[PDB]
RNA sequence: AAAUAUUGGCGAGAGACCGAUAGCGAACAAGUACAGUGAUGGAAAGAUGAAAAGAACUUUGAAAAGAGAGUGAAAAAGUACGUGAAAUUGUUGAAAGGGAAGGGCAUUUGAUCAGACAUGGUGUUUUGUAUUUCACUGGCCAGCAUCAGUUUUGGUGGCA
RNA sequence: GACGUAAGUCAAGGAUGCUGGCAUAAUGGUUAUAUGCCGCCCGUCUUGAAACACGGACCAAGGAGUCUAACGUCUAUGCGAGUGUUUGGGUGUAAAACCCAUACGCGUAAUGAAAGUGAACGUAGGUUGGGGCCUCGCAAGAGGUGCACAAUCGACCGAU
RNA sequence: ACUAAUCGAACCAUCUAGUAGCUGGUUCCUGCCGAAGUUUCCCUCAGGAUAGCAGAAGCUCGUAUCAGUUUUAUGAGGUA
RNA sequence: AAGCGUGUUACCUAUACUCUACCGUCAGGGUUGAUAUGAUGCCCUGACGAGUAGGCAGGCGUGGAGGUCAGUGACGAAGCCUAGACCGUAAGGUCGGGUCGAACGGCCUCUAGUGCAGAUCUUGGUGGUAGUAGCAAAUAUUCAAAUGAGAACUUUGAAG
């Protein structure tokens, strides 16, 4: 199936939302450090949200790598799965999103038939 | 293409592992535990019962049997450790035990397709604890109240505390 | 939390590899780190460390240098090593015979090299030769004499040029450096 | 190009750089050479000492043709001589068969005598040369005869 | 005279330019509407669809319009028309609510979601010889044992 | 390294053995909620901001260290006592590319206000240190050479 | 006072994007290092230059010509 | 005493100390005679990790340019919504589902009008206040009929 890695911490698994991107609409859910004189966040209070900080850095043996085990890889076209033949052990494709449904069926006929892992399967189906 | 390529692969090998040095050693028995003491069961269906402990078996497991015509509890092995031995002993020198190994209990070899997707007793199961229990019964009987004692199960009484309690 | 007496976290200050992308200079640093790994030799070590110099630490070593050197006595056949580019230079006119291997060699050195019957090999065929640097002699050319570093460490009384574009009279020539006006410097 | 200056990295940090105390300002201390002899005196004394006064005279229309007189020393002396012919010149040097070399056809007016010319005779043609030159020429066995 | 200048006029060609809050103020009946006594100031406003094919007809309604039917590939394209975001709103559903709410760590409970291994599988006599009809494993979570590292808590022994 | 005569084994440079259950929402995840504790509203000026300091009702879009002339340090590149084609000419598939002469710029010489003068007594010097190299040296180490560089006394050139 | 809701110098357009040592703002992430409010001069005290503190680039070398330190010896001080 | 003075222990807990794992930075090293995807890589060892102004570095993202994947696409590009999932510490990327209708990506470089929460920011839009304040000067209206779907307000008539 896929080769033995250790066992995934993610180490920190909730993501960091900027701070008050719950109170206002107009501050997006996307980390931006606060780098006001002030804040406490920065400050790093107690009872604050937790920043990004390389300490959360994940395990390198086991980085992009799914919880299945496999580095995903995101895949276009036939040409593009064959890569993996020699791979299949450790990296799953992955369809891309703008691949036509008609293409879809062909692409997961190699896959298949390579015995290679599809991250969505199950996507742009016929039924 | 949707994404380029890595150029350093993950090699695909499954690597050995290294020579552990961890040997299995016999397990040292609690000086508590010697054949023939009464353990009180802690877990499992007998959770509570009073037995007999026989022989300790090779995979850590006792060999234990409060005989079947006393309460109800079948030769069976258990975990040294779901068990508190007790001051109380029992004789058995002259019951044949040395038959029942870990070959002997295995339950069945299981398949993929021998599997109880929706859902008996052996003779030899039935004749062996009674020529055991035969030995054990007749030694029993020797002894005031110890077949009641057996028969009735262990219960913690309110009041009581187990730490400074002792069997 | 601990005593930190120094920097934490203080690099060398020292290049570990070129700043470049030339790669052709980025292979003879490749063998010349085998080389100062893999040999005795504390000349590989140097020529290694040489290569990673900046231009201007990496002046040119014009060919009088090199016939300076090969005066010394015990110096005439040992091979000359400069890390960096050789000029020629029309102040001699004679050129002891020799070998020299140098990164880069301007046309006018490499005819006046090898018209003493000399051969301006390069480091890798240096090395090929001579991996422990036997009887080799490296040179440096003049980092000092570059223009920039006359006007370093300017203040009164410094002896340093100042940093002026337009040189001439009635430009820094007046108070504060001649006494009739002012001061002195 | 842009995409590399500090200043795209600067994005997201309030002060770009410049400061909240010091606030980067239009022009804090003056314009341009503002304040030499006032508040920029230390800057002005430091780095630039001679920058205020008069001094020597006053050339009213001077052309720096008149003081164009490239000087030529005596080791690239032997450079002017094309190099296809220079070493059958340094060989066999003639007395009776001397090479000229024409500085002011090259470009130089004045010959300097920074010195250790071989021992081969040259006629130099030049407007000027100066006194240690012109007796290294002579050592070397050459001329020189003055042009204009 | 030419070599020179040329943000005006006319014509022409181009672009690592802008792309409808940008680019000219002006992509549109833009120096327009409008304001000012006046000199002057001066906007906004692009896109249905391939084609109006711009909804015949039936019914409710005074009518607008609604509901049908109908065109159209699509009406989740109806001229209030490409896509149709957020603020904000309605409805439905879910949840919570003793002077705020929101957030962090952890877990409960609810809702909802991905992964294995269930492998060609240590094989097994092809109905005129590639479906190996009983497979080896670990996937998730635990228990015991023997160990190793850090530590904790004792009980005894000898000795100075 | 221990135990071992040795073979080997071992608690000796990091967990293996056995057993069980489930194989899916069970573990885990996200999210909502409850609870325990904690959590002042951000930006800014400030010695000091939750401030009874100021800005901020909300939301979308736009929105602020750019370009140039001349330079400085540094880095890369090309050539290198030279270097710089693109003022211009030839050419061209045509604002591209290609080729090119003379000049001119900067550099190769400085100093003086200027007239002017204008850099080898020496192996381009001596001393001290100096990477490296060479010899001897099992090996330290000792000698010779000693680039750059640092200091210093010189020597030469200009001015007084 | 009034001079088109404008008056201790109207309004309009342009020079003009006038100047501001003053105020406000100054847009992505992470990692590493990380201060200063002191010197001297300035119509200088809301600001500059300058040295200081800091970063980066390194460079010459490779355990030393060292040290916010002690000891020993030897000074010096005139506070308690 | 749960006060004051004092002493003996026991105990509680910091992001401190020790140990372990992981991330990163730094430093010191190893790694090329048919052996390695041919080295800014891999690996070993160790120490470190606070941070504003500020400095540097490595990356993510946007509009466009050169090259390339004989890349994706009307069998559905871009966009947008998504208490649906995955990867990344993060910037962000990816995928599934709905809407949609015609273009757009990946990588190696180039380039800039390149990233917004603020500026009593600009423009546009929308809120809470809130169905609120208000529609209260000029004495004053009323009845019936007419028309009309509909009459406090229209017509006429009669009073006032």
């Amino acid at each position: 199936a896929s080769l033995p890695h250790p066992k995934i911490v993610k180490k920190h698994t909730k993501k960091f939302k900027r701070h008050h991107s719950d109170r206002y609409h107009r501050v997006a859910e996307n980390w931006r450090k606060q780098k006001g004189i002030d804040s406490v966040v920065r400050r790093r209070f107690r009872g604050n949200i937790s920043q990004p900080k390389i300490g959360y850095g994940s395990n390198k043996k086991t980085k992009f790598l799914s919880p299945s085990g496999h580095k995903t890889f995101l895949v276009a076209n036939v040409k593009d799965l064959e890569t993996l033949t020699m791979h299949t052990k450790t990296y799953a494709a992955e369809i891309a999103h703008n691949i036509s449904a008609k293409n879809r069926v062909v692409i997961l006929a190699r896959a298949k038939a390579l015995g290679i892992k599809v991250t969505n399967p199950k996507g742009r189906l016929a039924l | 293409s949707a994404q380029k390529a890595p150029k350093w692969y993950p090699s695909e090998d499954v690597a050995a592992l290294k020579k552990t040095r961890k040997a299995a050693r016999p397990q040292k028995l609690r000086a508590s535990l010697v054949p023939g003491t009464v353990l009180i069961l802690l877990a499992g269906r007998f959770r509570g019962k009073r037995v007999v402990y026989l022989k300790h078996l090779e995979d850590n497991t006792l060999l234990i049997s409060g005989p079947f015509k006393v309460n109800g509890v079948p030769l069976r092995r258990v975990n040294a450790r779901y068990v508190i031995a007790t001051s109380t002993k029992v004789s058995v020198e002259g019951v044949n035990v040395e038959k029942f190994n870990v070959e002997y209990f295995a339950k069945e070899k299981l398949t993929k397709k021998e599997k109880k997707e929706a859902k008996e007793i052996k003779a030899e199961r039935v004749e062996d604890q009674k020529v055991v229990d035969k030995a054990l019964i007749a030694e029993i009987k020797k002894t005031p109240l110890l077949k009641q004692y057996l028969s009735a199960s262990f219960s913690l009484k309110n009041g009581d505390k187990p730490h400074m309690l002792k069997f | 939390g601990i005593d930190h007496t120094s920097k934490q976290h203080k690099r060398s200050g020292h290049r570990t590899a070129p700043k470049s992308d030339n790669v052709y200079l980025k292979l003879l640093v490749k063998l010349y780190t085998f080389l100062a790994r893999r040999t005795d030799a504390p000349f590989n070590k140097v020529v290694l460390k040489a290569l990673f110099l900046s231009k201007i630490n990496r002046p040119p070593v014009s060919v009088s240098r090199i016939a300076r050197a090969l005066k010394q006595e015990g110096a005439a056949n040992k091979t000359v090593v400069v890390v960096g580019t050789v000029t020629d230079d029309a102040r001699i006119f004679e050129f002891p015979k020799t070998t020299v291997a140098a990164l880069r060699f301007t046309a006018g050195a490499r005819a006046k090299i090898v018209k003493a019957g000399g051969e301006c090999i390069t480091l890798d065929q240096l090395a090929v030769r001579a991996p422990k640097g036997q009887n080799t002699l490296i040179l440096r050319g003049p980092r000092n004499s570059r223009e920039a570093v006359r006007h370093f460490g300017m203040g009164p009384h410094k002896g340093k040029a100042p940093r002026i574009l337009s040189t001439g009279r009635k430009f820094e020539r007046a108070r504060g450096r001649r006494r009739s006006k002012g001061f002195k410097v | 190009p842009s995409r590399f200056t500090k200043t795209r990295k600067h994005r997201g940090h309030v002060s770009a750089g410049k400061g909240r105390i010091g606030k980067h300002r239009k022009h804090p201390g003056g314009r341009g050479m503002a304040g030499g002899q006032h508040h920029h005196r230390i800057n002005m004394d430091k780095y630039h000492p001679g920058y205020f006064g008069k001094v020597g005279m006053r050339y009213f229309h001077k052309q720096q043709a008149h003081f164009w007189k490239p000087v030529l020393n005596l080791d690239k002396l032997w450079t002017l001589i094309p190099e296809d012919k220079r070493d059958q010149y340094l060989k066999s040097a003639s007395k009776e068969t001397a090479p000229v070399i024409d500085t002011l056809a090259a470009g130089y007016g004045k010959i300097l005598g920074k010195g250790r010319i071989p021992n081969v005779p040259v006629i130099v043609k030049a407007r000027f040369v100066s006194k240690l030159a012109e007796e290294k020429i002579r050592a070397a066995g050459g001329v020189v005869e003055l042009i204009a």
